[PDB]
This record gives structure tokens, C-alpha cells and sequence, in this order.
RNA sequence: ACCAGGUUGAUUCUGCCUGACGUAGACGCUAUUCCCUAAGAUUAACCCAUGCAUGUUUUUGAUAUGGAAAAAUGGACUGCUCAGUAAUACUCACUUUAUUUAAUGUAUUAAAGUAUAACUGCGUUAAAGUGUAGCAUAAGACUAUACAGUAAGAGUGAGACCUAUCAGCUAGUUGUUAAGGUAAUGGCUUAACAAGGCAAUGACGGGUAACGGUAUUACUUUGUAAUAUUCCGGAGAAGGAGCCUGAGAGACGGCUACUAAGUCUAAGGAUUGCAGCAGGGGCGAAACUUGACCUAUGGAUUUUAUCUGAGGCAGUUAUGGGAAGUAAUAUAUUGUUUCAUAUUGUAAAAGUAUAUGAGGUGAUUAAUUGGAGGGCAAAUCAAGUGCCAGCAGCCGCGGUAAUACUUG
């Protein structure tokens, strides 16, 4: 369906080229499987030679950590902030790999810091996801302090 | 071609399994084992051609299923198991040991050896880390897996393994000055005293006071010394005249 | 072609010289063979080996003066072109490849058991042998033989007789 | 061009001066496959037309007896000279023939004029055997 | 380690044609043995009637003393062909900390409930196949990793036919950042930005009557030419595309669709891929038995009894290479083949070898093909025909005495 070969390309001078052997196996792809927010849902792959795969289709409750105190919870998803190559992403929901969102500040006991203390009155704190969620299944990420936080946040949408 | 292959050739075989390249067409391709694909043979051919105790396919079935051989010490009854090097295979009949090293002209031979050499076997490590739960372990060339030795053996030195209780008894550590026995490369069967060295090859003494360099896995250190001589040598012991001295043999040599 | 069926002698380079026939007639008349053909393949080796004579002669290597020269001078002398010679010695191994570019095709031509026959006193003819040895008159020490241009080595030379149960004999 | 780092320059100027070799040329149009008038074999077969004779060129003077035939493998017409003496008789129309060539590259040999090619049998009966008489025609 | 004939009234040169000699295919005439070695590659990767080439196994035991089904294991190897590809394929030297591996070796760890078959019994259609019951009823199914060992994928660099009446070419093309996807590196795919990349040391085009190396043949004074043929490697199963199972298939003696060719029928429907072994048709100048068998070497997870058109053993053919015959001693003597028979041998039959029998012949059962002016070894021998009929690779003979045509 979707292959991965090389053979059909242009030469470094420019030239075309010529083919001399049909579709092999061995370099197979698949479709983009892009991870929406909603209520929980997982299938099962299976790749080559067993080492099954996990894809998540509809991914809710990532899990964070944070950084100072060192402990790790559960929090929810709301919404995304950004997303670095493709600026439709955020119209539509979808979690990939490093894209800053929005979760809920409920079980998490934060410190008094200046910067969270105004956005902790309210629900919401803000986390970067870590992981490849279309083929690990999962999320992890860490939570925004410090210059990190100034960083993304001239890169909003204002 | 979209999978393994299964038959082998008589003409690809190797010269030392001493074939003859005549009326037959296939050869059998043995199992996977604990050996390199150059160091073994298939068992047989052990039974029909350099021993000889069967004839035809019929009287190797009768030998192996009556349960008298015996290869390190277990009994074995599958005909496409690989006898590598340095093992020893016994019958359990008639006492009859051998030891499996090559020739001289790169050839696989059998020396009947004793019942005081036929406990242990010897082997040399590749590889040494600590594993889970901080448990040390030594991996020898074969595949086998040993714990809790004596902190004086490194990487490259040779062991001793009693083959009975599967422990690991003897020692001999890597040094120069030693005994030293090959096994591959264009020079096999040599038995020669280290002189020096080198980080990758190892300048070496024959017995005939010749020199020779080869690389260092392709060697193993029987004895740390002439004296020792760990295990029985073969009868030639390695030597492997030049083709001078077999000119010199044949005529006589050169007046002066 | 394949290796089995290859040819190893062509024909000559000039078809038709008086001056070479009228030799070579004297040649087959006097050993008694009976195609052109066979004569032409023991020539071929007699030019083999003194294609090799002449590059011991101009090798500069040490050791090539021990080796193969001397591996050149035992394999006439086993089946008996040459007489024997010393080969410790070093400067007779000089003499016996430079004896070698002396010889003729009939010091091959005279060491087959067609014409060793003959040149003892067993046959009368050259032809009474050719005639002899297809019926199988004649045995070497255990062989029978049914070949007549089989060469003859060395030390086998004095072990011709007639065969002891045929009916050339008394039984 | 003679120089010790020259082997570029000696490569590209000799492959130029031998192409004006004129055995050499032929191999490189391929002429043999474009132009071949019988074909890439040594014998053809045909069917017979006409029995006609020609007359040979000056000094000699002669009758030479030919036949005019058409190919089974391309379907050209072509002529073909009788090669030996009372054998027309045999020949009748409406029959078939092989054709063997002369032997001097493609070319005409002899004194006959533009004709380059042989009859060797009649209806699979040898020619050369039938003027000794050993067989007899059907 | 070698040259000869041909331009002129005669001579010396340049220059080409021809003779003498190899390697693969076809053809004419003639043939007694034995052993070894080969046979639809060249045109048509064109169409196929018929018969045969992939099944094993107490793991349970068919109302059944040993076989029904279900489970398990292999059908991706082996064998056949050379259409496509001028380099990505192949060879050699390196990397893979950037990757996957059933069957093997040594070690670490963990441990009551729930279907469907075979069976019994009612049926269906021209055929090919399929249905409803008996809460139907069995065996089965609901541990995880290391390191070796085999197998495979992916990269870097260098080598390789003819053409200038083919001199400019390239736009996912070259690079940066980010993501998706794969077992994995990578414009491999997609967003945003930028203008890069290659060439007389031949880019970009066109042709091939082009599968690459190699074992092996020739000819040689630093090396050329052939190499379908033995072995290693790559690609395809009428032409194209897509996919399931699986450790490994973009599989074709596995499935789905379209195009080109069809075949059976009770007219509603059903179905086929011999570049597998024999065999037929077409094409051609051109290539064999619709034969017996697991003896020896091997494969199928222990292969001593299962299977094996893989692989052996025999029949047809001037494909070639060897050991030999058709006489010898003086009409006569002796005695080789064409004839038969034992033993050895064969899976069972041949054949070879050792021995033994008779009969009497080398005008015999047992020698042909080409040539006789020069090159070029061998007749101015005879009889016919007269620029006719004919011969001659080149030079050249034929006009009533031709060593140059026809016969002896
Ligand atoms: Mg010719
Ligand atoms: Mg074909
Ligand atoms: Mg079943
Ligand atoms: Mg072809
Ligand atoms: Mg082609
Ligand atoms: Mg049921
Ligand atoms: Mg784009
Ligand atoms: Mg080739
Ligand atoms: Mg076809
Ligand atoms: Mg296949
Ligand atoms: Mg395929
Ligand atoms: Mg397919
Ligand atoms: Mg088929
Ligand atoms: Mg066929
Ligand atoms: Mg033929
Ligand atoms: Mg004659
Ligand atoms: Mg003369
Ligand atoms: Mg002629
Ligand atoms: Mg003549």
C-alpha cells in the first residue's frame, strides 16, 4: 500500500529512473493514526515477527510530572496551546509529540512559586507531552517552570 | 529466494570434512549450535568415514538409538548434531575417548585419549559483565554461562570446565612465554611459544624455532608454560615442515 | 569445448612438403604404427617438457634449482628415458636438464612394449608383435596386457615374459 | 599524446582513427541484421518459378542455367544457380527447393553476373548424389 | 617465434583480393566393437489433449483393534527459463551503539468455568457444492527475558559495450527546522522557509540481434577473445494491480478485480494457467522414451519401512574425446571379430570382466571420402564433344592430337 523504498527517485544530476522489480514486503507503511481527545480507546498492531504495537485512537488522563518536588500524577486534558510544524492541529484537537496543552490543577500540590500562583487560582496548568503517543499508547510529559515557560509562551495565540 | 535455504552442495562443502567430489550431489547442512559454521562437523560422517563402525543409513540408526555415544558426557540421538572443537565424545562401550582437534594439514582427527583426561574439557573466555541482582558472570566461546569465579581470570585467559558438575575448577591466565594452540586462519594446528604481544596479532616461536604472527582469537593458550602441557599433544605436534625439507626428504639434501 | 571433450593435437601447419613426409615415413615404418594420428600425440609431450627445460635454466630463485628441477629429473628416469644420476649433487642437476635438449622422438618412440618386445628376443618382426600382443600372448610379472603402446618403465624392463598358461607356450 | 598521465587523451583519440576501418564499421551499424538477404542461417528453402539461363560475361562465352524462387522465412524473390550438368531435368515447376551460398563473403564468384547463391536439393533428394545416380527422383 | 599466387614488353615499390590454420551451429556420402561425455538456448517469455510430480505423525482414538475427523508440523526450500534491467543488479574492501529471527546450545524467571468436529437422523440441485435438528457429544485453547549460533534487511566508496547527425540539464529537484510511519538510518511522506544540485575527467538523451561474475578453453613476449554449458548471485510464472495466514510470501501445483484468449450445461449457473517430467501443435536450416525405481547422495523438527518425474538406472541419436580391429610367419600353417553358455553382478533385468563351447573364412561378415595445370603431394594415359555441354576460392582451360569438361 505504502512503501518506503528509494528506487523511484530522481539521481543526484537530475536524471530519471528506470525500475526492474516489483513491490517488496519488507518495506511496508501504514496511515497516519492521529490521536484525538475524548473518551478512552485502544486497538492492538502486530509488526514483524511478533512485538505487538499499541495505538491509541482517543486518549484521555495523561500522565505528568513535576520537575521541583520530584512526584508524578494524573491529570485531565482540556486543550492545546501550540503544535511546532502544522498550525491546524489546534483546531481540531490532535496530540502528537512535543505539544504544549492544558490540564487540570486538582490533584496536583504545587509550590509557591510567582509565575503558577496566578494560573493555580483558576483549574488550569500547563505540561509538554514527551512520548509518541500513535505507537507507545500512552502520554508523559513534564510541566512548564522557569525560562521554559517564557519561551512558548510568546509562541501563543493572543 | 524469500526465506532460509535447506540443501547444500558438494562442491561448496569444505575440503577438511575429506569428501570425495565425486558421484554424490548434496551434502548435509547441519543444525545451528554452539560452534562457528568452520569449526563443525556433522556427526554422521563421523561414523561412516573416519571412524568406521557402519556401513550404510541403516547401521547409523542402530548405534545412535542403542544409546552408547556420548558427547560431553550426555547422550545424543540425533545424527545432524554438530561436533565442534575441543569437545570430547565417548561410547560408553568398550571405553573408548577421543579428543577433536585438527591435523596438521588442516584436517579433523580423533586421538584416543585417557579416562584422567576424558573428565574435563577446556575453553576460553570472550566476555565478562555483571548481571542482575549484582551476580558477576564469565561467557566463554561456546555459549555458556558462569558465576561466581575467582576475580584473578580476565577476558582473554582460558578456563578449565569439569563437565560433570558444570563448574569451572582450573585456570591458565594469558601472558607471554606460553604454550600456544591455533585453530583458523591460513596457519591452523600450530603449536608454538609466545614471544611477544602485539594488541592484535601475537608474535610467536614454533617448535622449529620458526616465527609466525596471528591474530589473537584465532589462538588459544593451552599451558602458561612448556612444563605444564595441560592437556596430551598430537603426534606430529603442529610442526608442519616446509615444502623444502619435504624436497630434502625425498633426495636427500644438497652437497656442497 | 567441455574439459572431457576437448581435442589435444591439430593438424600440421603445411599440408603438403616433400621434405616432410619422406621423414616422417621413415618413422613409421621402422616402429610400425598404423595412423599418422598416433604419432603426433607423442610428440607433443617430447615438446611439453622442453618447454619447461628452458625456464629452469634462467630461473634466478634458490630454491627452484632444488624443487621442481629436480622434480623434472626423477619422472623420465622412473619410466627410463634418462639413465640415473646423483641428485645431491648439485652441478649434475645442471647437466641433466642441459642432457635433456639432446634427445629425439625416438628415445620416447623406443620405450613402448610394441617394440621392447621386438628388440628382445621374444619376436621375430615389429609386426609379429603388433600381432602377438592383441591376442594376449604376453604378460608382464602379474599383468596381462592388451595394449601395445603401453610405456614401459624402468624397473620393469627385465620382468617381460610370455604369458605361462597360453597356448603360445607348451600348455 | 605520449605522456605518462595522458590515458584519457589516448583512450578518446584512438577509439575516433578506428572507426574508419571498413570490416569494423559494418559491425557497429549492424548491417548483417538490417540487410541480410536470406536471413542469419546457412541454408533457406524456397519454391520455384521460373527455369531460365543467362549468359556469362566477356571473355568466356557460355549459357549458365539459373532459377528464379521465393523465400518461406522473409517471402522475397530471389535467383539461384543449377550447379551441375543435366541436373534441370529433374527440376519441375511448383516444387520446392534449398539453397546453399557460394562462399566469398556475400559476394559473386566466377563469371556469372549478380547471382550469389546455390540449389543443393530437390524435394529433400541430394543433388550432388542424384548426378551420380545412386538415387532415383520421385 | 615460418609465408605463398595475382597490375608490366621486362624491373623496383605502395596497396588490396585470394590460398594455407582455429571455435561454435546446420548439411551431403559411408560406418564393426567397448568405456567416458552431451541433446528445443538462437526464431515464438507462442497456444496446449492426456497421465503424473506435497504430504507425514498414538496427540487424542471413529457405536468400528486400528482408522475417522480435529489438533500439530512443512508446503517461502528444491526444480525450469533469461523477457526486463548499462546500474540501485554483480564483485571486492569497510559499517550497522541504526535492526528483526520459529526449529538449536547454555542459563534466569512463573504457574473451577467456556465452543466446534467426526457420529445419528431429515433433505437439496444438470453439474460444481452446500442446509435444518439431537440444551448434541470429544482431545485443544483461554509465562516473560538474556548471551551465543544460523538466516535476512539497510548503508559508504571503487570498477565495467557502441553513439556529438545527442551541449546544457534538473523543480520533491538540493538544503534547514518540525512531525507522521517503519523492526530500523534516510525527501521515505507532509507543513513552513530558502535557492540550491550536476556537467567536454562527456551531464542530459538514443541503440543493444545486453542477466552479471566464475570454474574452464584458445592465442600470446608486459596481455587479448569467447564463457546459454560446472558453481555462486539477481528477476519472472498470459499482462498489470491489491491482499489474508505466517518467524519468513507483495507467494502464483494460495485468494480478489480488470484486459487478451477460451471450455462444460438440462440454459438458472460453474470453471483453466506444462518458462515442473513425459507428449502433441505452430515456427524454423535446426534438437530424444505419453519408459522402470527408492539401490547410492539428500530434503521434510529423532528419517533403521512413509512420500520424493529432486535424484539414480536403462532406451533413441555420426555432439565430441580415448583403448583398439580388418592379419602374421614362411598354396599351406596357426589363430582375432559376426554365434552361444556358466559364474560374478543388478531393487529386479542389461552390460563389463574370468572361464568354457562349437563351425572355418581376409577376393571376406569385416573401408570409405576427396583430389591429379600452378599455389599444392599425384598422369602431356586412353576413348568421346568441339567457345557447345560444362569446370573453376584467385590465376585461368574448351575453335576435330584437351595431362584443365563427360566416362573408363
Ligand atoms: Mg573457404
Ligand atoms: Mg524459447
Ligand atoms: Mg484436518
Ligand atoms: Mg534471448
Ligand atoms: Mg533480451
Ligand atoms: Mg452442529
Ligand atoms: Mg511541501
Ligand atoms: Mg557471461
Ligand atoms: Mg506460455
Ligand atoms: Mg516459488
Ligand atoms: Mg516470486
Ligand atoms: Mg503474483
Ligand atoms: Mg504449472
Ligand atoms: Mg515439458
Ligand atoms: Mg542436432
Ligand atoms: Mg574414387
Ligand atoms: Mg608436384
Ligand atoms: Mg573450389
Ligand atoms: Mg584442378
Amino acid at each position: 500500500g505504502i512503501n518506503h523504498r528509494g528506487e523511484h527517485k530522481r539521481k543526484k544530476s537530475g536524471g530519471k529512473s528506470v525500475l526492474h522489480r516489483k513491490k517488496r514486503n519488507n518495506r511496508r507503511g501504514s496511515q497516519m493514526a492521529a490521536t484525538k481527545v475524548g473518551s478512552t480507546k485502544v486497538v492492538e498492531k502486530r509488526a514483524r515477527g511478533g512485538n505487538k504495537k499499541y495505538k491509541a485512537l482517543r486518549l484521555n488522563e495523561g500522565e505528568f510530572l513535576y520537575k521541583s518536588g520530584n512526584i508524578i500524577n494524573s491529570s485531565k486534558i482540556i486543550e492545546v496551546m501550540y503544535h511546532p510544524t502544522n498550525n491546524d492541529y489546534v483546531r481540531t484537537n490532535t496530540i502528537t509529540k512535543s505539544s504544549v496543552v492544558k490540564i487540570s490543577s486538582e490533584g496536583i500540590k504545587i509550590q509557591d512559586e510567582e509565575d503558577l500562583k496566578e494560573m493555580y487560582e483558576k483549574g488550569y496548568l500547563y505540561a509538554v507531552i514527551n512520548s509518541r503517543p500513535g505507537q507507545v499508547g500512552k502520554a508523559e510529559g513534564e510541566i512548564l517552570q522557569g525560562s521554559k515557560l517564557e519561551f512558548y509562551t510568546n509562541l501563543f495565540k493572543k | 529466494t524469500g526465506g532460509p535455504r535447506k540443501h547444500l552442495n558438494r562442491k561448496v562443502a569444505p575440503t577438511s570434512w575429506k569428501l570425495d567430489k565425486s558421484i554424490g550431489t548434496y551434502a548435509i547442512r547441519p543444525h545451528s549450535g554452539p560452534h562457528k559454521k568452520d569449526l563443525c562437523i556433522p556427526l554422521a560422517y563421523v561414523l561412516e568415514k573416519f571412524l568406521e563402525y557402519a556401513n550404510n543409513r541403516k547401521e547409523i540408526q542402530i548405534i545412535l538409538k542403542s544409546k552408547n555415544i556420548k558427547i560431553n558426557g550426555k547422550i545424543i540421538e540425533k545424527r545432524k548434531y554438530p561436533v565442534g572443537f575441543g569437545d570430547v565424545l565417548s561410547i560408553i562401550k568398550t571405553d573408548e575417548h577421543y579428543r577433536v582437534f585438527y591435523g596438521v594439514d588442516k584436517n579433523f582427527t580423533f586421538i584416543k585419549i585417557d579416562k584422567e583426561e576424558a573428565n574435563f574439557k577446556l575453553a576460553k573466555v570472550t566476555n565478562k559483565k555483571v548481571m542482575y541482582e549484582n551476580v558477576p558472570y564469565i561467557f566463554t566461546n561456546d555459549g555458556a554461562c558462569f558465576k561466581y569465579c575467582d576475580p584473578a581470570i580476565n577476558i582473554n585467559d582460558t578456563v578449565k570446565i569439569d563437565l560433570e558438575t558444570r563448574l569451572v575448577v582450573d585456570y591458565v591466565s594469558f601472558k607471554e612465554g606460553d604454550v600456544v594452540f591455533v585453530m583458523r586462519g591460513e596457519d591452523t594446528g600450530r603449536v608454538g611459544i609466545i614471544k611477544k604481544i602485539q594488541n592484535t596479532t601475537v608474535i610467536c616461536e614454533d617448535l622449529s624455532n620458526k616465527e609466525f604472527e596471528t591474530s589473537i582469537d584465532s589462538m588459544i593458550v593451552i599451558g602458561d608454560n612448556e612444563e605444564s602441557l595441560l592437556i596430551s599433544l598430537p603426534e606430529e605436534k603442529g610442526i608442519r615442515l616446509t615444502a623444502l625439507e619435504e624436497s630434502n626428504l625425498k633426495f636427500g639434501e644438497i652437497v656442497e | 569445448a567441455n574439459q572431457f571433450s576437448k581435442r589435444l593435437v591439430h593438424k600440421p601447419r603445411n599440408p603438403f612438403e616433400k621434405d616432410r613426409l619422406i621423414k616422417e615415413m621413415q618413422i613409421v615404418g621402422k616402429f610400425g604404427l598404423k595412423n599418422k594420428h598416433e604419432l603426433r600425440l607423442v610428440e607433443k609431450n617430447f615438446s611439453n617438457d622442453k618447454k619447461e627445460a628452458r625456464l629452469l635454466l634462467t630461473s634466478n630463485k634458490v630454491e627452484d634449482i632444488s624443487i621442481n628441477s629436480r622434480n623434472l629429473l626423477d619422472k623420465l628416469c622412473t619410466a627410463g628415458i634418462l639413465n640415473g644420476i646423483d641428485l645431491t649433487s648439485k652441478e649434475e642437476i645442471l647437466n641433466g636438464l642441459n642432457s635433456i635438449l639432446d634427445l629425439t622422438i625416438d628415445s620416447y618412440l623406443e620405450r613402448t612394449l610394441q617394440y621392447k618386445v621386438y628388440s628382445s628376443g621374444l619376436a621375430k618382426s615389429v609386426h609379429h608383435s603388433r600381432w602377438l600382443i592383441t591376442k594376449g600372448q604376453i604378460s608382464i610379472q602379474g599383468v596381462v596386457i592388451k595394449r601395445p603402446n603401453y610405456v614401459v618403465k624402468a624397473e620393469e624392463e627385465a620382468f617381460i615374459e610370455l604369458t605361462p598358461y597360453s597356448w603360445s607356450n607348451n600348455t | 599524446m605520449n605522456g605518462l598521465f595522458a590515458a584519457n587523451d589516448l583512450i578518446k583519440s584512438r577509439k575516433v582513427k578506428r572507426r574508419s576501418d571498413p570490416y569494423y564499421r559494418k559491425k557497429i551499424l549492424g548491417t548483417k541484421y538490417k540487410h541480410s538477404k536470406i536471413g542469419n542461417g546457412p541454408q533457406a528453402k524456397g519454391i520455384v518459378l521460373e527455369k531460365t539461363g543467362v549468359e556469362a560475361k566477356q571473355p568466356n562465352s557460355a549459357v549458365r542455367k539459373i532459377v528464379k524462387i521465393q523465400l518461406i522465412k522473409t517471402g522475397k524473390k530471389i535467383s539461384a544457380f543449377v550447379p551441375h550438368d543435366g541436373s534441370l531435368n529433374y527440376i519441375e515447376l511448383n516444387d520446392e527447393v534449398v539453397v546453399e551460398g557460394f562462399g566469398k563473403k556475400g559476394h559473386s564468384c566466377g563469371d556469372i553476373p549478380g547471382i550469389s547463391y546455390k540449389v543443393v536439393k530437390v524435394q529433400n533428394v541430394s543433388l550432388l548424389a542424384l548426378f551420380k545416380g545412386k538415387k532415383e527422383k520421385p
